[PDB]
Order: structure tokens, then C-alpha cells, then sequence
């Protein structure tokens, strides 16, 4: 329970923020800097930091950013891509051999 | 044979051994380039910040200005800057901008469009030349067009007529 | 004191500036708009001239007009 | 140790590590008969000293002591032998008698002033020092 | 061997070390200077950085009022579509100002710097055009009373204005290039142009219309604007055969979008101020197609027929033809030409090209006269059927 409030004291001010933004890298460039597109807002080269996650330069990941500069947090395990939401949306009909069959 | 291959291996060389000469050397003088040109480098990083705005390269004009379009839905004015040079930059690339004050620091960027893919089918035949049964002939016509200023331009240069296409 | 209070203003007056155009213009009274009840009275509507202005940015922005422009244009 | 002292060793090391440098990797010789190579690369690094340890000496705990069975003597008003506190076993080792001073108290060795009986026994001088009165 | 060896390991080497050099030095991303020409052009454009020009948003100027603040006042709408009343600065000169000319304002402090170069408004007309290149007349196919009389009217006049003002007569502006292809139009049109030594531009019939109408109306209006300012213009609209119809509407979309262009062209050229300083050179193989606007002078002053050429020039096109090939002098030019009559300037580069092609078979490094003559009886009867010239040259 102690370990609860310490933890919470020094959050409050942690919290204290610009905000944040997802986008999803197209490439990395050589120098460790990383070409990211964010979704609303326009594309961005910026750093990473390394304290939290490396596969963030790794392309085609889409990516959690922490405003301070448009900086890389760490890449989201959730992803998506439009061909399996096209998929999705229609909720084709599915069917066995039976209903063709006779 | 020996000659061309000595020619080589010195070419090389000249490149690599003049641009670094002048600058390990000047480092140990007291004027030229030595901290500075490292410092210089050091100030395109710091000047830049991060974000950087990314725009494209329409057009370059000799006034010191360029049109790059800035990715923001606006368009600017950019001015030589930041250390660049006008004339290297060749038409239609991504290139990177400082925010603070529109400048481009460099080009490395493309951004990659989806209409090249598209363009691009790369070649692998079902059944190819040396494959098909007669009319041997009809194919060696084609080629005359096709393969032969490809496979040889040379006989087509010598002889000095219009290269068919 | 009046130009204490107008130079907040002349820097809103020097550039950058946006332009805009105006939705209502209330114009209500600086005396009393209604007594307010409930816990604690008091007025809450003590603006003076208002105008609801939109800017041109697709952002909506209230504003209280000053008195030194002409009410007839506006 | 003073900034000054330590700011010439560094400026020193760094002068002959890049004036070398400089002419050894601009230099041709691989291609020609004399192939001492085009390229050679200098570097020069300098070391600082550690913590020293002369022969052996028990440490545990911070160490409130810290002792070893083979004896060194050393002089009064010279404590730089820099005592732990808690420890009677060092100081005046275990009571001596190979000195003018005869102990006649008998291992009652405070870390601070011991002055036992200095008539019992004579193996050598004992100047005195007017200092501590000039200080007062 | 051994040397070899370690000297492609070690220069290889050396470039990954030198990897901060590459980048300051050569360029490729951060500096792409040599400090030769960019020493001067940074300095110029630090003054401007340090006030208030950039960062510069390109915006243009929509009215000039006196109304709020200074005496001087503009409204400036930037290219995010909001309006802003900027002033305007004597901190360095403003140059280029004109209302409804881009102009450029700053995003710190919205006031005018410095304007944008006149009528940049397309960037997209801009980029493509070729100035004025070299284009030898030993591939201008001919000599030819056809390829001198062009000159008259659009050399003359641009290379002496000096003549032309001296008797009191108005100088050329108009030439009708029509007849079929491949009487090499273009291909004269870029000679000439090179030669008079005056600015060259090429504009595509197909760039000027685009998407949306009134689209068209932007991309020509301000080409011809930015024509006029530049000192001596050619605007060479390049083959309009059916991007430059008649007016008429179909209700589906109609030929609005081709005439959008048409007309914005006929709207300055004549309009309430005349053609400014710019020379037309069109080319057409329909002038069926054409607005009865256009067809009548001031932007065509006199039509000349390039087209398939006479029985002499035939021969004309063998000999200038020859001069770029490396083929004997013993293949009389003349045979060629009367073994294939009635063929375009093309058709005989394409003989050439055959001769060329059975010689390569043959494993022949120059063209035999056995390959020419073949090569015209073949041309005669079959690339006839297949030839553009007998429906353009009833349109013409």
C-alpha cells in the first residue's frame, strides 16, 4: 500500500504534458533519426528514445509518439492494414458446400 | 590489360586520398578548415531541432530562393540556408527543412509513392526464346528493333543512323 | 490609466492580426442582464458589448467588443 | 587532484596524437616501391593513477578498522598512519618495549595521546618541541 | 595481386572513418555545400532570417486597403485560407508587388518582406520547359524553300527589331504550322528558335487542361502573363488536335474543359490590353478542328504549309540525312529519291533505318546500296497504308 502513494506522488507531475500522437513509420533514415508519418498532423523526422524501445525504427510498425518534439515512444502491437478492413466492413457471406451443392 | 588496371586502382585512390589530405592536415594548421568544417556539421544538427518539416523539391530558382512545398497544406518560400547548395539538388526530391526558419538543411528523403510500384512488373517468362517451336525468322526481326541496339548499341552508333525504337 | 490598459490592445493591434467575420452582435447592456439566483447571487453576466465572432481558422471565438468601434458597421 | 596540473598531461597527449596523425595518413607509399602504406593511423591515450595498496590489509565492514600481523614502526606527531577508530591492537602495536617509551599501564592504548613511562628504558633520543605552546 | 588486394579493403575502409567528411564535404544531407558559390548565397539570405522573413509562407495579396493601423495596409490570404492585415516592410525592398501576385509573409510577425517572383503561380508550366538548345541541321531534314520561309517570321523580327521599326510596319507575332506529322514541325520549331537566340518555350496542348475547369483557366493565363514580363518570349503551343476544338456541350462534361484553355488564351491576347511581349508559333494537323477566333490574325498573322515536301527536297532530306551517318558517298542520294516519291520527312529517316537493319544481319559495319534499294520498295508499297498523311492533310 506505501509503495502505492510513493509511486503516486511523483506521477502528478509526470503526467504533465503536451500531449501525444500515433502515426506509423514509413522508413528509418541512417543517422537514427526516423522519417514517421502522424496520421492527423504532417510527416515528422525525429529521434527515438532508447530508454523505451528500439524496434521503433524498425519500418513498417505502426508507432505510439510522445509529444515533446513528435519523439518515439514504442511501437503498438496493434496493427492494421486496409486490405483486412475491407474485409471487415462488408461481413462477406460465408458459406459451406451444401447450400451450392446438389 | 596491366595498364587499365593500374589506371584503376589510382582513380580510386586520387578521390580518396585528396579529401582527406586537406582535411587532417588543416586540422593541425591554425587557419584553414580544422574545427571549423567539423563545428559546421555539428550546427546544421543543433540549428535544425527536431520536428523537421519535410517538403518537396518543385523547382530550384536562381535568385537564392526555391518553391519547396511544405507538408503543413501551405507553401513557402525557402531561402539557401543551413548550409546548402542550390544547385546540387536535382528536380522532383524530398527534401528536409528546419522548422524555426524555413531553410533546407539537406536532401535524403523520397517518401516513396505507390504509382512507381505499379509501373514496375519485373520480367520471368512462361516460355521464352529457344523454347518455341519454327518460325525461327519472325522472331529475329523483332529483335532488330528490340534486343540488337541493346545487346550491341555499338554497330548501330558506327553505322550512324537513328537508333530504332 | 487609459493607456495602461490600451497597450495590452496595441500589441493585439500590431501584427501578426487575423481577420474575421461576425455571427451576432449582441450588444446587451453593462447594467444589470438579471439577477442570478441559487447558491451564491450576483450577476455572471457582467460582459459588457459582446460579439460571437468566427475566425477564419473553422474556430468559434467569444469575444467582448470594445465601445470605441463603431457600432453602426459592425 | 588540481585541475591545472592534470589540464597540461592532456593537452600534451592530444598535440602528438593529431600532429602525427596528420602527416602519417596523407603520405603515399603503397603504391609506390617504398611501402611504408598510404594510410597509417596514430593514437596516443594517457592512464591516471588508481588507489594503492602497499602489502595487505584486512578490510570489513566501512572499516572502523583494518589491521595486518607484520609491523611497520612509525613516529609521533607523524600519525600518517591514518587510524579507524576502535582499534588498541595497532596503536603502539601490542605494547612496546622495543622503545624509550616502557608501557607500565598495560594495554589501556587510546587511539589518541599515549605517553607511558619514558625513564624505565633508553633505545633512543627524545627532542623536545616548544610548537604547541608557540601555537597557543 | 596482393597489392591490389589491400588496397581495395583499405580505400573502403577509409570511407567509413571519413563518413563525417562525406556527409559536411560532398553533401547527400547535412551541408551540401563547396563554399565556392554558397559563401555568398548563405550571407545574402542571413540578413533576411534574422528580422522577419522566414520562415516565409507563401500567401498572395487580395486587396490593398489604408483601413486599420499604418496608412500602408494590405489583406494577404495565405495558402491555409485565412486572411490576415499585414504592413509592409522598407527593411529590405519589396520588388515584385502586385495585387493578386503571390507575395510572401512571415509566420512571426505577418508583413511583407520580400514578394514572390512575378506569376510563379504554376510551378508545374515552369519546370519542364527546355531554353533554347542546340539542335543541329544536319537531322533538320532538307534545305527546302519550306524550312526558309519560316524564318522570315519568327527569326527576323526577335534577332533585328531595328528594321521593322524603321519603315513603320509592326513586327511578326503569327505563324500556322500545319500540315501532317512527321514534316518534323517540332522539329524546326526548336532549330529556329536556337538560332534567332531568344527564349524557348515548349508547352504540351494535353499540360493546359487539367481535372477541373477553371483549373485550365489558372495554368494559361498566367503562363501567358509571365510570357509577356521576361525579356522575349516564344510560346510554342505544341500540337493541339483535339485539346483545341470547337466550342460545343454534350451535358455529360462536355468540351468545356478544352475550351477553358482556348478561350482563356483568345481573353489576354486580345482582351482590354493587347499581347504583351510574346511571340506564337502553333501547330495543328486539324485546323477543321479550330475556333474561327483563332484562325483569323494578330496571334496568326500568316499561315505557311509545312507539309510533305516537293520531288528536289526528297533528295535534299538523303544528303542532310547522310552527313549524320557513317555510310558511302558512292550510294547515290538521288536513286533513294525517286525510287520512293510521296514519303514524309520520317519515312526517309526510317529507310536508313532498314538499310541499317540488314547490314547488322548481314554483320556489316556500313549500309550497302543492296539495303537501300530494298529497303524503298518496301517503304513504297507497304508503310503507305499505315501512313498519318491522307486524313491530316484533308483537314489541312
Amino acid at each position: 500500500l506505501n509503495a502505492k502513494v510513493r509511486l503516486l506522488r511523483e506521477e502528478l507531475q509526470l503526467l504533465q504534458e503536451q500531449g501525444s500522437y500515433v502515426g506509423e513509420v514509413v522508413r528509418a533514415m541512417d543517422k537514427k533519426k526516423v522519417l514517421v508519418k502522424v496520421h492527423p498532423e504532417g510527416k515528422f523526422v525525429v529521434d527515438v528514445d532508447k530508454n523505451i524501445d528500439i524496434n521503433d525504427v524498425t519500418p513498417n510498425c505502426r508507432v505510439a509518439l510522445r509529444n515533446d518534439s513528435y519523439t518515439l515512444h514504442k511501437i503498438l502491437p496493434n496493427k492494421v492494414d486496409p486490405l483486412v478492413s475491407l474485409m471487415m466492413v462488408e461481413k462477406v457471406p460465408d458459406s459451406t458446400y451444401e447450400m451450392i451443392g446438389g | 590489360t596491366q595498364c587499365r588496371l593500374k589506371l584503376l586502382k589510382l582513380e580510386r585512390i586520387k578521390d580518396y586520398l585528396l579529401m582527406e589530405e586537406e582535411f587532417i592536415r588543416n586540422q593541425e594548421q591554425m587557419k584553414p578548415l580544422e574545427e571549423k568544417q567539423e563545428e559546421e556539421r555539428s550546427k546544421v544538427d543543433d540549428l535544425r531541432g527536431t520536428p523537421m518539416s519535410v517538403g518537396t523539391l518543385e523547382e530550384i530558382i536562381d535568385d537564392n530562393h526555391a518553391i519547396v512545398s511544405t507538408s503543413v497544406g501551405s507553401e513557402h518560400y525557402v531561402s539557401i540556408l543551413s548550409f546548402v547548395d542550390k544547385d546540387l539538388l536535382e528536380p522532383g526530391c524530398s527534401v528536409l527543412l528546419n522548422h524555426k526558419v524555413h531553410a533546407v538543411i539537406g536532401v535524403l528523403m523520397d517518401d516513396t509513392d505507390p504509382l512507381v510500384t505499379v509501373m514496375k512488373v519485373e520480367k520471368a517468362p512462361q516460355e521464352t526464346y529457344a523454347d518455341i517451336g519454327g518460325l525461327d525468322n519472325q522472331i529475329q526481326e523483332i529483335k532488330e528493333s528490340v534486343e540488337l541496339p541493346l545487346t550491341h548499341p555499338e554497330y548501330y552508333e558506327e553505322m550512324g543512323i537513328k537508333p530504332p525504337k | 490609466k487609459i493607456k495602461e490598459n490600451s497597450e495590452k490592445i496595441k500589441v493585439n493591434k500590431t501584427l501578426p492580426y487575423l481577420v474575421s467575420n461576425v455571427i451576432e452582435l449582441l450588444d446587451v447592456d453593462p447594467n444589470d442582464q438579471e439577477e442570478d439566483g441559487a447558491n451564491i447571487d450576483l450577476d455572471s453576466q457582467r460582459k459588457g458589448k459582446c460579439a460571437v465572432i468566427k475566425t477564419s481558422t473553422r474556430q468559434t471565438y467569444f469575444l467582448p467588443v470594445i465601445g470605441l468601434v463603431d457600432a453602426e458597421k459592425l | 587532484e588540481v585541475p591545472k596540473e592534470k589540464e597540461k598531461e592532456k593537452v600534451s597527449t592530444a598535440v602528438l596524437s593529431i600532429t602525427a596523425k596528420a602527416k602519417k595518413k596523407e603520405k603515399e607509399k603503397e603504391k609506390k616501391e617504398e611501402e611504408k602504406m598510404e594510410v597509417d593511423e596514430a593514437e596516443k591515450k594517457e592512464e591516471k593513477e588508481k588507489k594503492k595498496e602497499p602489502e595487505p590489509n584486512f578490510q570489513l565492514l566501512d572499516n572502523p578498522a583494518r589491521v595486518m600481523p607484520a609491523q611497520l614502526k612509525v613516529l609521533s606527531m607523524t600519525e600518517t598512519c591514518r587510524y579507524q577508530p576502535f582499534k588498541p591492537l595497532s596503536i603502539g602495536g601490542i605494547i612496546i618495549l622495543k622503545d624509550t617509551s616502557e608501557d607500565i599501564e598495560e594495554l589501556v592504548e587510546p587511539v589518541a595521546a599515549h605517553g607511558p613511562k619514558i625513564e624505565e628504558e633508553e633505545q633512543e633520543p627524545e627532542p623536545p618541541e616548544p610548537f604547541e605552546y608557540i601555537d597557543d | 595481386q596482393s597489392t591490389y588486394s589491400r588496397q581495395i579493403k583499405q580505400v573502403e575502409d577509409d570511407i567509413q572513418q571519413l563518413l563525417k567528411k562525406i556527409n559536411e564535404l560532398t553533401g547527400i544531407k547535412e551541408s551540401d555545400t563547396g563554399l565556392a558559390p554558397p559563401a555568398l548565397w548563405d550571407l545574402a539570405a542571413d540578413k533576411q532570417t534574422l528580422q522577419s522573413e522566414q520562415p516565409l509562407q507563401v500567401a498572395r495579396c487580395t486587396k490593398i486597403i489604408n483601413a486599420d493601423s499604418e496608412d500602408p495596409k494590405y489583406i494577404i490570404n495565405v495558402k491555409q485560407f485565412a486572411k490576415f492585415v499585414v504592413d509592409l516592410s522598407d527593411q529590405v525592398a519589396p520588388t515584385d508587388i502586385e495585387e493578386g501576385m503571390r507575395v510572401g509573409v512571415d509566420r512571426n510577425k505577418y508583413q511583407i518582406h520580400i514578394p514572390l517572383p512575378p506569376k510563379i503561380d504554376p510551378t508545374v508550366t515552369m519546370m519542364q520547359v527546355e531554353e533554347k538548345p542546340d539542335v543541329t541541321y544536319s537531322d533538320v531534314g532538307g534545305c527546302k524553300e519550306q524550312i526558309e520561309k519560316l524564318r522570315e517570321v519568327v527569326e527576323t523580327p526577335l534577332l533585328h527589331p531595328e528594321r521593322f521599326v524603321n519603315l513603320g510596319i509592326e513586327p511578326p507575332k503569327g505563324v500556322l504550322l500545319f500540315g501532317p506529322p512527321g514534316t518534323g514541325k517540332t522539329l524546326c520549331a526548336r532549330a529556329v528558335a536556337n538560332r534567332t537566340d531568344a527564349c524557348f518555350i515548349p508547352v504540351i496542348g494535353s499540360e493546359l487542361v487539367q481535372k477541373y475547369v477553371g483549373e485550365g483557366a489558372r495554368m494559361v493565363r498566367e503562363l501567358f502573363e509571365m510570357a509577356r514580363t521576361k525579356k522575349a518570349c516564344l510560346i510554342f503551343f505544341d500540337e493541339i488536335d483535339a485539346i483545341g476544338g470547337a466550342r460545343f456541350d454534350d451535358g455529360a462534361g462536355g468540351d468545356n474543359e478544352v475550351q477553358r484553355t482556348m478561350l482563356e488564351l483568345i481573353n489576354q491576347l486580345d482582351g482590354f490590353d493587347p499581347r504583351g511581349n510574346i511571340k506564337v508559333l502553333m501547330a495543328t494537323n486539324r485546323p477543321d478542328t479550330l475556333d474561327p477566333a483563332l484562325m483569323r490574325p494578330g496571334r496568326l498573322d500568316r499561315k505557311i504549309e509545312f507539309s510533305l515536301p516537293d520531288l528536289e527536297g526528297r533528295t535534299h532530306i538523303f544528303k542532310i540525312h547522310a552527313r549524320s551517318m557513317s555510310v558511302e558517298r558512292d550510294i547515290r542520294f538521288e536513286l533513294l529519291a525517286r525510287l520512293c516519291p510521296n514519303s514524309t520527312g520520317a519515312e526517309i529517316r526510317s529507310v536508313c533505318t532498314e538499310a541499317g537493319m540488314f547490314a547488322i544481319r548481314a554483320r556489316r559495319k556500313i549500309a550497302t546500296e543492296k539495303d537501300f534499294l530494298e529497303a524503298v520498295n518496301k517503304v513504297i508499297k507497304s508503310y503507305a497504308k499505315f501512313s498519318a498523311t491522307p486524313r491530316y492533310m484533308t483537314y489541312n
